[PDB]
């Protein structure tokens, strides 16, 4: 048969396996309008899973307090 | 006393019980339906029988008519059950007969036309158990008694191994050893009986017992190239012997991805799903993984 | 919500090359048979 | 009697059963024993006492002219029929 | 023990651990079969077993001790001569078809994982998966 | 071997061999009431509205909008009850998700001319859009009557977006807006409040479409644009 | 530039409006300061 | 790809033409995105 | 993660009572 | 039937093996599918298309 | 409304430490100089 | 063990 010998690499199954429970859902965009443009739409949340404030709280907990 | 009463009651109930022969198939959205109850969908689609408008239109009449139609269809699900037959048997106004027939036909409850030999079979979540459909006892069969007397008899039983067996209405009784298979010696035309000597190198040529005893094979083969296998031995479901497992491995080696040929090489008495499952759940590597870790 | 989130967080535990390479999750003795039961369908679709 | 309009047998409805009193479910003896045991069962709670249309007479008829014992008997019969309609 | 048994701080890795959710922020868990050393060792063991199986003789009959009741007369054939030969062949061939089983297993696993959010109820019914599946279909 | 091997069974059509066309299957599934069939049919309808909206146009298939309305009005009741923790049960979550899916389907269809023409001639949908817009205005101006509970914010978020899209479309068919028009006031409040960009552009398009045929001397909606909004 | 350059850190955040006005007494001052900052930005950019 | 038998007052030809139109517009939009 | 099971049982017992 | 209907083999709907929930992989595979289906339908019908790249 | 293990075919395998105790069918007629 | 002790003590302090 064409089946190779069981000692020939590769020998692992889930080397490039990705479960849907980690698929990088869509979130807010956080645009940036110059430096003195404060009356400007900061976010772009059209097809997001979670709203802006919750995304910001996630960022604060995980990244903003990493130091 | 009461033992003989219940015995005769079971006898009579089994004699006058409708034995199912053909399977009935209805589309999934018609799963709210019960033969003994009326649903809100039936009362919305047929408001005339329940709004108490007429005396000729009562819920009892509607239920009796629709149950007649349902039973008539279910008893012979291969025919079409034209409206004229129902109208000749039922005693309603033709408009009501037509409305009920059309309503039952829209939801696929009757005259649902498929060709069920083109679709796979699955397994629902509810499965693998004893299911007892408890139906009321028929009158006119109760005993004549000129203290309590409860009854919880069991009339007939049916066992199935897979869901496909349930759909095809094939019971383990006849399914076990329904047909057979014939092998033929590669040297003499005579067929081998009860045993064959499979060639481990040719993997296609089997020999009689006698032609193996006397060395009537090719001069490049030795007696160690053959292995003794049985023919009429079928194993009970979910029980793989060593001969069957060896045959499965040989089939996988020869026909790599042609699983019909594989399942036929094992002996045909096992469906393809069982072969795939048995090959998947096989602790080939577990010992070494366990001892290294 | 706690029950549902705990159920969700336990949806990918048998996907780690340890449950995959050993014959545990493929065994029929598992009360929950949400893995092998698909085989039939997967065979009829030819993907497998 | 075999009727020809539908090409189907007709037996007196008495010999047949009327309704279906729900279902019953259990488990096999061993795990992984993926088999289905489909079977029919008849249930006859109190086969001695016959059933009548007494579960249909409204209360506003027999009441106020009855003896206490007859009222208890009426209630017992009605409850008996209603419970026999169950599993 | 007496006081509060949690003592949350501003680390979020000790805070998450103290409340149970510790591995729930990593992509995939840590396993043993992911290193090439253990793979080489397992392969060595498998190759050794296959070597030992192949160094067996072909004429490997078995005397079964129940052949007494089968009054063999030096011309009949014992109905159990091939029982250790069949087991040896089964084990050898199963050890040689390891990669095929691995491939079919990984195909099954991939084709059952890709449809998690469509076939598993408590995953299909969370507000986040529903929101994502809706977000994909925005015309 | 099998009774199918009769000559009579050699002439079967190909249309029924599957049992039911998928459009009929989805319609009947929505008609049933079984939750699993409902979810299956709604997913399929959403896919069709996204990748083949001409097969399910609200004109060629009448009596399609009533089903969506049956799924959408309980969403109005829920959203009114959304200022507190009220999604404790799974049936509530299922009804909410069915409402959101039906709303997205309606928006995807409203992206077409015939479908939006059918949608405009419906008092229920317009009243629902106005209700959602007034809730958004209540959130924007910071009223103490109805305060969104943040645990639900996610849901509300998606809701708002879909509504605005719908408004945009129907904004072309209410072109001359009168003085005391609630749509205009809601939209200007949301415009002064929001920080989203998609939302700002959608609101600007909707406002520019509600001023198509309006006179300067005649009293119109353009008098609800204070100097704050124009300055913005 | 013709596009606002999507970035990775949050660029703004809403201020919650559900706090009790009696207990929190410095939200009005914060909103006044935000308005004045916006006005200064407008004037400079113009 | 998936094909679903259906029914409509149109014919196969008009349906194919509508599919051509819609797919052309969608491909143009996806190209203009990048 | 074992403390949270006791916490959930405590919350359920709280929901059982009336004057709690 | 007051409205005569026909049997219409419907249009092919895009179906990806792994749905990644983001627009990048989706848009790549979708452009590929669109071009392939346009070619198939141009082969089926006696017509031509413009802008196919 | 158990772990079934792969069979341990002990009769087939050979003794690792003292290979002079295997069945005569499994032994190698090469340590007692009986090959030829 | 002690976890149930702590949880029940907390609940009793809460209810009293
Ligand atoms: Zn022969």
């Amino acid at each position: 048969s064409n089946i190779p010998d069981p000692t020939l690499p590769p020998t692992e199954m889930m080397t490039r396996f990705l479960h849907p429970n980690w698929y990088a859902l869509p979130t807010t965009v956080w645009l940036k309008y110059g430096n003195y443009n404060s009356w400007a739409p900061s976010f772009n949340e059209n097809g997001t899973v979670v709203d802006s404030t919750t995304r910001g709280l996630i960022w604060l907990e995980r990244i903003g307090y990493m130091d | 006393n009461y033992e003989q009463e219940a015995q005769k009651l079971e006898e009579k109930a089994l004699r006058f019980l409708a034995k199912q022969t053909h399977p009935v198939i209805i589309p999934s959205f018609a799963s709210w339906f019960d033969i003994s109850k009326i649903h809100e969908i039936e009362k919305r689609s047929n408001p005339d029988f329940f709004n108490d408008s007429s005396r000729f239109k009562t819920p009892k009449a509607y239920k009796d008519t629709r149950n007649f139609i349902i039973n008539t269809y279910r008893l012979s699900p291969y025919e079409y059950l034209t409206i004229t037959a129902v109208r000749r048997n039922v005693a309603m106004d033709v408009a009501s007969i037509v409305k009920i027939h059309a309503f039952l036909e829209k939801w696929g409850l009757i005259n649902y036309q498929i060709d069920p030999r083109t679709k796979p079979s699955l397994i629902g979540p509810s499965f693998t158990g004893h299911f007892q459909v408890v139906l009321d006892t028929p009158q006119g069969l109760k005993p004549f008694l000129p203290k309590e007397f409860p009854v919880n008899l069991t009339i007939k039983k049916n066992v199935y191994d897979s869901a496909q067996d349930f759909n095809a209405l094939q019971d383990e009784s006849r399914n076990s050893r329904q047909i057979h298979k014939v092998y033929i010696c590669h040297t003499c035309g005579n067929e081998s009986i009860n045993v064959r000597y499979h060639n481990l190198r040719a993997r296609d040529t089997n020999l009689c017992s006698r032609c193996f005893q006397e060395g009537h094979f090719g001069a490049n083969f030795q007696s160690s190239d053959f292995i003794r296998l049985e023919n009429n031995g079928n194993s009970v479901k979910k029980n793989w012997s060593d001969q069957e497992m060896l045959l499965l491995l040989e089939g996988i080696e020869m026909y790599e991805d042609q699983w019909e040929k594989i399942a036929d090489h094992v002996g045909g008495h096992k469906r393809v799903e069982d072969c795939i499952e048995k090959f998947l759940s096989l602790p080939i590597e577990d010992n070494y993984i366990r001892e290294v870790v | 919500s706690s029950k549902q989130n705990e159920l969700v967080l336990q949806g990918d535990q048998y996907f780690n090359e340890d449950a995959a390479r050993t014959s545990d999750i493929y065994s029929n003795n598992n009360n929950d048979r949400s893995l092998m039961g698909n085989i039939s369908l997967l065979y009829s679709q030819g993907r497998l | 009697l075999r009727d020809a309009y539908t090409n189907i047998l007709h037996i007196p409805e008495s010999t047949q059963s009327t309704t279906v009193l729900g279902w019953r479910r259990s488990k096999n003896d061993s795990p992984s024993d993926t088999s289905i045991v489909y079977e029919t069962v008849i249930h006859d709670n109190d086969l001695n006492k016959p059933k009548t249309g007494l579960s249909e007479i409204p209360k506003e008829i027999y009441e106020d002219v009855v003896d206490e014992d007859v009222l208890r008997a009426i209630t017992e019969q009605q409850n008996f029929e209603k419970c026999n309609e169950y599993i | 023990s007496e006081k509060k048994p949690i003592k949350i701080s501003a680390d979020f890795n000790a805070k998450a651990k103290s409340l149970g959710l510790e591995s729930k922020f990593s992509n995939a868990t840590k396993t043993a079969l992911g290193d090439p050393d253990t793979e080489i060792r397992i392969s060595a063991r498998i190759s050794n077993r296959i070597n030992e199986l192949e160094r067996l003789p072909a004429n490997l009959g078995t005397y079964s001790l129940d052949d007494c009741l089968e009054f063999i007369t030096k011309d009949d054939l014992s109905s159990r001569m091939d029982t250790f030969k069949i087991k040896a062949l089964v084990e050898l061939k199963s050890l040689k078809l390891l990669t095929k089983q691995k491939s079919i297993r990984q195909k099954l696993i991939n084709n059952v994982a890709s449809q998690a959010h469509h076939n598993i109820p408590y995953l299909r019914d969370s507000p986040f998966t529903a929101a994502a599946q809706r977000s994909v279909q925005i015309r | 071997y099998s009774l199918a091997n009769f000559n009579v069974f050699q002439s079967l059509p190909k249309e029924t061999a599957r049992g039911v066309d998928d459009l009929t299957r989805m319609e009947m599934a929505l008609l049933s009431g079984i939750p699993e069939e409902i979810k299956w049919s709604l997913k399929k309808y959403l896919t069709y509205s996204n990748k083949a909206p001409y097969m399910i146009s609200l004109r060629t298939l009448p009596d399609l909008l009533p089903l969506f309305k049956t799924f959408i009005l309980p969403l109005e009741r829920i959203v009114e009850g959304l200022n507190k923790s009220s999604i404790c049960d799974s049936k509530a979550m299922d009804s909410l998700q069915m409402g959101l899916n039906a709303l997205l389907i309606l928006r995807n269809l409203a992206q077409d001319t015939d479908s939006v023409q059918i949608l405009v001639k419906d008092r229920e949908i317009k009243s629902f859009i106005l209700f959602i817009l007034k809730k958004f205005q209540c959130v924007a101006t910071g009223d103490n009557k109805w305060q969104l509970y943040e645990g639900n914010a996610t849901f509300f978020n998606e809701l708002t977006h879909y509504t605005l899209d719908l408004m945009e479309a129907i904004s072309s068919y209410i072109a001359p807006a009168m003085k005391d028009d609630h749509y205009f006031q809601t939209l200007v409040s949301i415009l002064n409040y929001t920080k989203d960009r998609y939302m700002v552009i959608s609101i600007l398009r909707s406002l520019s479409r509600l001023l198509v045929r309006s006179k300067a001397n005649e009293e119109s909606a353009a008098d609800n644009l204070d100097h704050k909004t124009l300055s913005l | 530039q013709t596009n606002p350059v999507p970035v990775t850190y949050p660029t703004d955040a809403y201020i919650p409006t559900y706090l009790p006005d009696d207990k929190v007494s410095n939200l009005a001052d914060l909103k006044k300061l935000i308005e004045m900052d916006s006005r200064l930005d407008l004037y400079l950019t113009r | 790809a998936v094909f679903d038998l259906m029914t409509s007052p149109f014919t196969q030809e008009e349906v194919l033409i509508k599919e051509i139109d819609f797919l052309k517009n969608k491909l143009l939009d996806l190209q203009s995105l990048q | 993660s074992k403390l949270m099971e006791c916490v959930n049982d405590a919350v359920q017992t709280l929901l059982q009572g009336d004057d709690k | 039937s007051s409205t005569p209907l026909n049997w219409v083999q419907g249009p092919a709907i895009f179906h990806m093996l792994t749905s990644p929930y983001t627009q990048d992989e989706i848009i790549n595979h979708e452009m590929n599918f669109l071009k392939g289906r346009l070619l198939e339908l141009q082969e089926i019908t006696g017509k031509k298309i413009t802008g196919v790249n | 409304n158990v772990k079934k293990e792969f069979p341990v075919n002990l009769t087939i395998k050979k003794n690792v430490y003292d290979s002079a105790q295997d069945f005569n069918a499994l032994q190698d007629e090469s340590r007692n100089s009986r090959q030829i």
